[PDB]
């Protein structure tokens, strides 16, 4: 792509207000629409015990020391495979 | 001294006038070319004899109307005449350079005329795509003459864009902000930005086509690893912006006309109106590939381009509705100009909706390259650009000349043209849906009826333009000078009388910083 | 060198009714005439070429 | 028709636009005569009238500003916008060429060996002369800046000295680039690689010459005291243009010379 | 090292450039480069519109965020009012006396 | 400069005689409309 | 828009002539070429 | 193919073309709605003596006329994209045929097993046997088995051309040095016509395409008889 | 081992409308396999697959020119 | 690499003079030394008649129409092979 919306993308609080509500925010709504008219759910990946993943050289200092911080059971398998 | 005044001008008014004259003339050439097209298609069989002459004609038709009629009239003509007058400026920022923008046009035109005379001319389509446009399928100077015409035209408009933007931004009364300039002025500023950014990419593209034909480069030749599709991308990156550049000044004029003849001080939703043009201008730079849906691009990118193309309807919708909101409660004067503006509003809407159909890549597979697209762009160009040009012309003609037109004849003119163009293009929707390709000099028997009706409509329009030539004659012949003009308080261009003196705003306007 | 700008300001501000492209003297005029001649002559020349090429000359 | 009470400039009718337009007609058709009917007369006449036009048009601009004092603050501000806008379109012009390059090199076709650089092409080494050119141009980015400051501080000798260095550096780049063109083992006719390489750096090379003569003009205008410590737009534009040329080179270097080979 | 040698505006500016340069020092604005400050616009404190002739066009931005400027010719004579807001404007002679 | 001003004076063509105007306009637009037809003819006449 | 009366009014007859001249200048040259299309096509 | 005085699309010979007919009906419904709304409003505005020339507040209605069109567009886009993805859908073809555009004729190549290749020219109107279609008849049709998924690969040997067949919903440009793929599938036997859809020079109007669909069995024998 | 071949099946490496690489790659791969199996004293019957595929997809003219190129040793692909 | 030469890479004609002679120009000398303590001569490449090179779809409008503009015989072969 490229860009060119005529002029006035500089100087005047009214101009930046204009850009805030006429360009910035609308972009956010579009990307929000998109990110929701696409974002459903990725089927949880097949578990295969690769050695370069699920690294454990020292147990995490919390919980049972085998679960990453934002562990998500549906998508994050333990080194032994998915939880439940 | 005819010379000092007409060849060495540095006056925005005289230059604007020169543009209107050139554009009027070019329009005759373009109209003639459009008739030869319909003549050939008005009856099964072939009329011209060889289909290369047909193709040459179809091509020239496009370049003339686009580069030599619509742009000079809208931007060079109405632009130069009105812009300084609407913002109280003495002239443009670079009056000498402005004169070169004009004088580059006759040479540029000459080269286009020369291309169709040497060899067998350039029967490449206005898209001038290679290999067809290459030195093998089109050997000879023709395509090269066409490329050079385009270079000169480009240089002319780029220089013009710089002038308009500088002028509009730097030469307003110190207290007047950009949000206090009339919509036409905004419309020509946004158009100037689009020209400034798109024309150079075209120039790059056709320079590459030129070296391929003459310096043994292979940008577009697979033999050397080139790619004919690369041309398409560069051409259309310029091409979409160009179509919005052809309509924006028109959006501006229609706003002034609808407002004036409704007796309002200002158009409805002025800022929504400014927002809409900026948006259209912006989005108009990221939708180009909708002209390449049958070229073989990944499905995901085709989905992106149809999605992007559709959002352009939102800002366009606020304009159409704002024009209607402007008419609301107005004290309507049914002048010729107002008639042209009402026609534009409707016809443009039809042509624009039809473009939404085409935005669908899935459906475009079967509509691409058929007459359905020829119908679309003729609705938005022949009944969009042109209708604005006519309305603007009859409305401001008294300001440019100091004389008035015979209002009745003008309405007669509108009525005829209204019938001619619809008869000519409406049928073509059928041809497309049913499969008739574009750029064909003959067609399977089944498509006879519609092509026949269509070619007939084209003669009606011919009558209308002949008539128009007369209408201008009679105004100058009769000499009814103007006395008083309505609504000058909100229409500055008229404040200096008709016609305004050579030098206007010798002493600037006075605007308080309240 | 030496600053002779003030002297040129006077020559060019002199109310002689001459447009800036000639206000400089007799040479401006010859340049002007040379330029216009070449342009027009060359333009005629090109029109001629256009003609010759217009017809099949082979 | 009284005494004007606004600060803008109304220019005297001028024949230069007509002449420049005619020049354009002569060059394009002259190029058409050269490419097809192997003659250079028209093109030559065209080139000549063009220089004559540029010389006289810009001569007048100097007369109108330095000698007649028409460049009020309002007029200068306008000139700044015009220059900037001009540079912007030049950037877009070059963008077409970078697009072409990236298009070809990122998706090399079977007829090229399906690889980039194409099989059969021996690219130059970016650590040799191309590195040199890079350092020459950036160095002139620095000297022109010293020139500018010397000027604003009213130092005539140093402004001339710094301006001189900048110029020889640009000339030096031209000579080096010309040598490379000659030494290169591939040509413009060597497929998309040679096409892409020579039109992109060729055009840039052309801009380096345009920038140099622009600076040369500024040099002479300075020798003759045209510039004051506060009013010197001709120089500022000369400088902005020079930085543009500098930047474009950096992109060629990284894209075509480094990454593209 | 240092040196000097480049002229200053004060010494080399000519024509209109110099005129606006000099005029700017005395706080004056004969070339309408600056925006005029409004008065109260009453009949007794009208906006004084300087003119080098006997009429100047006035554009009244009746309210701060108006998109439309109201335009009209102010004549030599008594104070005229904006057709829209009634603000008063009175012509006065410009510094170059006609 | 001292260029003339007013209706019929800010144009490059004289509008003082409506019939001479009729002629100039006729030639003007006429030549314009005519050109394409003769080009098509010119092309048909080379082969 | 109000105007003074025509300084040099164009009577109906004058108009009829002006209209006739105009149309003709558009139809004759094209008719000539078109009529002779065959004479060119056959070569 | 197209019949005299036709208004819409040619009847659908394949399933995607059916899909398109319906999608187009849907879209057209909407354009009728909008265009009729706009005309009614315009006529409404111009038919009253009541006036209100003073200023009106901008913003208030602008939201309806921004949100509404946004919703309508999503209603056109969803279906549009669904079909768009179907057309490219991972199909498992039982035959591959190539076609190469040339300056003024198409040549076909069936090479899965044999080296079958042939040119296909338009039959001149003066050599048309009674009942044959004027600029649509080709001497050698491209025979293919009906009711099967064929893979077509389009390319060209000179300039650009475009291989199209309305009835089946196909149009794929033929570009030198490039192989474009499209998926053909007919649900009926018969003859189906199309024409070059990219300006390729003087005879761009005269290089049709005629497809002949017959059962597999007859396709095989035909293959062998063509060498 | 397939000779019950109908036509080149869907290949995820080349999933879009542009199949230029599909032809090219299979053409290359074949001649590379053929060369290896001939250069290490082996069976070219392994290289068959590629020939069927590239044969199905590649235009005749492309295959002809590439072969001619290989003969004269100007084939740009590295085989 | 990176960069950091203490401060003063901005403001003062003396500063830019300092950078011009203390950093810019010396860089040019180094690159010149390098570009000459390396640049000798690349042995002319073996000629092989590839079709995607030495393109000729239309003869150059100068000389014999078969020689590129800055043709260098030592390194640029004609379509038929090297010249001499
Ligand atoms: C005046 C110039 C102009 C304008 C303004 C437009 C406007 C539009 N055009 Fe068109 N178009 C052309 C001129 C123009 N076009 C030309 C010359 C070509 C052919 C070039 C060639 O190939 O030779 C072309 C071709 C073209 C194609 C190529 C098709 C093909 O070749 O197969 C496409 C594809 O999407 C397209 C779409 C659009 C769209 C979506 C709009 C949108 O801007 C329209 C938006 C307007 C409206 C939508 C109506 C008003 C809105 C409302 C009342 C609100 C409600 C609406 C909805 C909710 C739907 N146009
Ligand atoms: C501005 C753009 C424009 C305009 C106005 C028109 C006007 C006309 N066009 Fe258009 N045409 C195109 C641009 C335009 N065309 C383009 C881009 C193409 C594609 C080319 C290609 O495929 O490569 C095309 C192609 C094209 C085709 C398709 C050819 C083919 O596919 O083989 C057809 C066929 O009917 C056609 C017919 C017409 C007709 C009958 C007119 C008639 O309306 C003519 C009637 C006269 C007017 C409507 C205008 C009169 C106005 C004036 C005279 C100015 C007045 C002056 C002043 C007041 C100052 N044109
Ligand atoms: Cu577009
Ligand atoms: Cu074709
Ligand atoms: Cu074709
Ligand atoms: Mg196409
Ligand atoms: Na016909
Ligand atoms: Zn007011």
């Amino acid at each position: 792509a490229s860009a060119a919306k005529g002029d006035h993308g500089g100087t005047g609080a009214r101009t930046w207000r204009f850009l805030t509500f006429g360009l910035a925010l609308p972009s956010v709504a579009l990307c929000t629409l998109n990110s929701w008219l696409h974002s459903g759910h990725r089927e949880r990946p097949a578990f295969i015990p690769y050695h370069h993943l699920r690294i454990r050289t020292k147990p995490f200092s919390w919980g049972d020391g085998n679960h990453t911080f934002f562990h998500n059971p549906r998508v994050n398998p333990l080194p032994t495979g998915y939880e439940k | 001294m005819f010379i000092n005044r007409w060849l060495f001008s540095t006056n925005h008014k005289d230059i604007g006038t020169l543009y209107l004259l050139f554009g009027a003339w070019a329009g005759m050439v373009g109209t003639a070319l459009s008739l030869l097209i319909r003549a050939e298609l008005g009856q099964p069989g072939t009329l011209l004899g060889d289909d290369q002459i047909y193709n040459v004609v179809v091509t020239a038709h496009a370049f003339v109307m686009i580069f030599f009629m619509v742009m000079p009239i809208m931007i060079g003509g109405f632009g130069n005449w009105l812009v300084p007058l609407m913002i109280g400026a003495p002239d443009m920022a670079f009056p000498r350079m402005n004169n070169m923008s004009f004088w580059l046009l006759p040479p540029s035109f000459l080269l286009l005329l020369a291309s169709s005379m040497v060899e067998a001319g350039a029967g490449t389509g206005w898209t001038v795509y290679p290999p067809l446009a290459g030195n093998l399928a089109h050997a000879g100077a023709s395509v090269d003459l066409t490329i050079f015409s385009l270079h000169l035209a480009g240089v002319s408009s780029i220089l013009g864009a710089i002038n308009f933007i500088t002028t509009i931004i730097n030469m307003k009364p110190p207290a007047m902000s950009q949000y206090q300039t009339p919509l036409f002025v905004w419309s020509v500023m946004i158009t100037a930005v689009l020209l400034l950014l798109s024309l150079p990419v075209l120039a790059a593209g056709i320079t590459m086509l030129l070296t391929d034909r003459n310096l043994n480069t292979t940008f577009f030749d697979p033999a050397g690893g080139g790619d004919p599709i690369l041309y398409q991308h560069l051409f259309w990156f310029f091409g979409h912006p160009e179509v919005y550049i052809l309509i924006l000044p028109g959006f501006g004029m229609i706003s002034h006309i609808v407002t004036y003849y409704s007796g309002k001080k200002e158009p409805f939703g002025y800022m929504g109106m400014v927002w809409a043009m900026m948006s259209i201008g912006f989005l108009g730079f990221i939708v180009w590939a909708h002209h390449m849906f049958t070229v073989g691009m990944d499905v995901d990118t085709r989905a992106y381009f149809t999605s992007a193309t559709m959002i352009i309807a939102i800002p366009t919708g606020v304009k159409v509705f704002s024009w209607l909101a402007t008419l609301h409660g107005g004290n309507i004067k049914w002048s010729p100009a107002m008639m042209w503006a009402l026609g534009f509003i409707f016809l443009f809407t039809v042509g624009g909706l039809t473009g939404i159909v085409l935005a669908n890549s899935s459906l475009d597979i079967v509509l691409h390259d058929t007459y359905y697209v020829v119908a679309h762009f003729h609705y938005v160009l022949s009944m969009g650009a042109v209708f604005a040009i006519m309305g603007g012309f009859v409305h401001w003609f008294p300001l440019f000349s100091g004389y008035t037109l015979n209002d009745t004849w003008a309405k007669i003119h509108f009525a005829i043209m209204f019938v001619g163009v619809n008869m000519t293009f409406f049928p073509q929707h059928f041809l497309g849906l049913s499969g008739m390709p574009r750029r064909y000099s003959d067609y399977p028997d089944a498509y006879t009826m519609w092509n026949t009706i269509s070619s007939m409509g084209s003669f009606i329009s011919l009558t209308a333009v002949m008539l128009m030539v007369f209408i201008i004659w009679e105004a100058f012949a009769s000499k009814r000078e103007v006395l008083t003009v309505d609504l000058t308080t909100t229409n500055l261009e008229w404040l200096n009388g008709c016609p305004p003196p050579y030098h206007t705003f010798e002493e600037p306007t006075y605007v308080n910083l309240k | 060198f030496e600053n002779r700008v003030a002297e040129k300001q006077k020559l060019f501000q002199e109310d002689n009714g001459l447009p800036v492209h000639l206000k400089g003297g007799a040479t401006d005029n010859i340049l002007y005439r040379v330029t216009m001649t070449l342009c027009l002559g060359g333009t005629l020349y090109s029109l001629y070429c256009l003609g010759w090429a217009s017809f099949p000359h082979k | 028709m009284t005494h004007q009470t606004h600060a803008y400039h109304m220019v005297n009718p001028s024949p230069w636009p007509l002449t420049g337009a005619l020049s354009a007609l002569l060059m394009t058709s002259g190029l058409t005569m050269w490419f097809h009917f192997n003659s250079m007369t028209l093109l030559m006449i065209g080139l000549t009238t063009n220089m004559l036009t540029m010389y006289q048009w810009w001569r007048d601009v100097i007369r109108e500003s330095t000698f007649q004092g028409h460049h009020t603050p309002a007029v200068q501000k306008g000139l700044r916008y015009g220059m900037i806008l001009f540079i912007i379109s030049e950037v877009l012009f070059f963008t077409g060429f970078f697009w072409a390059f990236y298009h070809s090199s990122l998706a090399p076709t079977p007829e090229l060996g399906g690889c980039w650089p194409p099989t059969g092409i021996h690219p130059l080494n970016p650590l040799e002369v191309p590195l040199l050119n890079t350092s020459v141009l950036l160095a002139s980015g620095v000297s022109i800046t010293w020139a500018h400051h010397s000027l604003m501080e009213g130092d005539r000798k140093h402004m001339l000295q710094a301006l001189f260095i900048t110029i020889t550096l640009g000339v030096y780049f031209t000579l080096l680039q010309a040598s490379e063109y000659y030494e290169a083992p591939f040509t413009i006719s060597d497929g998309v690689y040679g096409s892409t390489f020579f039109v992109a750096t060729g055009f840039h090379g052309l801009h380096v010459i345009i920038g140099s003569t622009f600076l040369i003009v500024c040099f002479f205008r300075q020798l003759k005291f045209h510039f004051t410590s506060n009013h010197h737009f001709g120089f500022e534009a000369g400088a902005w243009y020079w930085h543009f040329v500098d930047v474009v080179w950096l992109f060629l270097y990284v894209s075509i010379y480094w990454w593209g080979s | 090292a240092s040196g000097g040698g480049v002229p200053t505006d004060e010494e080399q500016a000519t024509g209109l450039e110099r005129e606006v340069m000099l005029a700017a020092r005395k706080g004056q604005d004969p070339y309408n480069i600056l925006a005029p400050k409004a008065t109260s616009g009453t009949k007794e404190d009208p906006n004084l519109v300087p003119s080098i002739t006997n009429k100047r066009i006035v554009g009244c931005i009746c309210e701060e965020d108006n998109s439309t400027v109201i335009w009209f010719w102010l004549h030599k004579g008594e104070a005229q009012r904006c057709p829209s807001c009634g603000t008063h404007y009175k012509l006065v002679p410009h510094q170059l006396a006609h | 400069s001292h260029y003339e001003e007013g209706p019929g004076k800010n144009i490059p063509f004289s509008v003082e005689n409506k019939w001479r105007l009729l002629a100039m306009m006729t030639l003007f637009f006429g030549s314009g409309f005519a050109a394409p037809f003769f080009i098509v003819r010119h092309q048909l006449l080379k082969k | 828009i109000t105007a003074k009366p025509a300084k040099t009014p164009t009577s109906p007859k004058e108009q009829a002539i002006g209209l006739s001249v105009t149309f003709l200048s558009f139809l004759l040259p094209a008719g000539w070429v078109l009529y002779h299309l065959d004479n060119y096509k056959k070569s | 193919m197209a019949y005299p005085m036709q208004l819409g699309f040619q009847d659908a010979t394949s399933p995607i073309m059916e899909e398109l007919l319906h999608f187009h009906d849907h879209t057209l419904m909407i354009v009728f709605l909008i265009s009729s709304l706009v005309l009614y409003i315009i006529s409404l505005m111009l038919t009253t003596k009541l006036t209100h020339t003073s200023t009106m507040d901008a913003q208030e209605v602008e939201t309806i006329w921004t949100i509404l069109p946004a919703i309508i567009l999503i209603l056109i886009a969803l279906p549009s994209l669904r079909i768009l993805y179907m057309m490219d859908e991972i199909n498992n073809p039982s035959l591959t045929v190539k076609t190469m555009g040339h300056q003024w004729y198409w040549s076909y190549e069936y090479t899965d097993y044999e080296d079958l290749s042939f040119d296909s020219y338009m039959i001149p109107t003066s050599e048309l046997k009674p009942g044959e279609l004027r600029l649509l008849e080709v001497d050698n049709r491209v025979v293919l088995p009906m009711e099967m998924t064929i893979r077509m690969l389009v390319s060209s040997e000179d300039v650009l051309h475009s291989w199209a067949v309305p009835s089946l919903g196909l149009k794929t440009d033929a570009i030198p040095g490039r192989l474009n793929q499209t998926t053909l599938m007919s649900s009926r036997p018969g003859l189906y016509y199309g024409q070059c859809s990219e300006i390729c020079g003087s005879n761009h109007s005269f290089m049709p395409i005629v497809l002949e669909l017959v059962p597999l069995k007859y396709f095989e024998k035909w293959s062998a008889s063509m060498l | 081992k397939i000779k019950n071949y109908q036509t080149a099946p869907f290949d995820s490496r080349f999933p879009n409308q542009n199949q230029t690489r599909n032809c090219w790659q299979n053409y290359l791969d074949f001649h590379r396999c053929e060369k290896a199996m001939t250069a290490k004293g082996g069976d070219v019957s392994v290289c068959e697959w590629y020939r069927r595929v590239y044969k199905s997809l590649c235009p005749i003219s492309w295959v002809s020119t590439w072969d001619d190129r290989r003969a004269e040793g100007t084939f740009p692909g590295k085989i």
